[PDB]
């Protein structure tokens, strides 16, 4: 923190929120296409769901 | 486990058209911590 | 004749993937967020 929090907060710092399934041991996911969270299909870069 | 192997072997052979009936074990050669999701490869032959 | 292998899952700059290659200089092997040839092979010139 007294190095690395930023008074505005530091944007900088982010964790994947979604996913489809739990990621094998040692695995990097770098894919940040939008998580069809729906049973609707979604395209683009926002929708609802 | 994240890990990537690879193992080989060469040998002098005489045969024609076909894969040659015998017998030979491969040494293990590299390991490669690529942490990446393989499910396909594709072979580079020269032209 | 044969160089090496591409080895991923989707092939195209949307997740990374392994290049090894066995090149006329030195291996290569790389870990890249690749956007690979639809037909990936090392071009020879070979004249008469
Ligand atoms: C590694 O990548 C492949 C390709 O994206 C994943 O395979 C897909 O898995 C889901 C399972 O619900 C299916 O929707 C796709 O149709 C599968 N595609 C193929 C070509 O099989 C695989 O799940 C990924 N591995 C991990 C650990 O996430
Ligand atoms: C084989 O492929 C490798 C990787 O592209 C080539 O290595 C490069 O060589 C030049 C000249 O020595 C250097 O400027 C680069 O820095 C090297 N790149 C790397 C990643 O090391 C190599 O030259 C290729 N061989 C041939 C015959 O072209």
């Amino acid at each position: 923190n007294n190095l690395d929090s930023k008074v505005g907060g530091n944007y900088n710092y982010l964790y994947r929120l979604f996913r489809k399934s739990n990621l094998k041991p040692f695995e990097r996911d770098i894919s940040t296409e939008i998580y069809q969270a729906g049973s609707t299909p979604c395209n683009g870069v926002e929708g609802f769901n | 486990d994240g890990y990537f192997k690879i193992y080989s072997k060469h040998t002098p052979i005489n045969l024609v058209r076909d894969l040659p009936q015998g017998f030979s074990a491969l040494e293990p050669l590299v390991d490669l911590p690529i942490g990446i999701n393989i499910t396909r490869f594709q072979t580079l032959l020269a032209l | 004749i044969i160089r090496g292998w591409i080895f991923g899952t989707t092939l195209d700059s949307k997740t990374q993937s392994l290049l090894i290659v066995n090149n006329a200089t030195n291996v290569v092997i790389k870990v890249c967020e690749f956007q690979f040839c639809n037909d990936p092979f090392l071009g020879v010139y070979h004249k008469n």
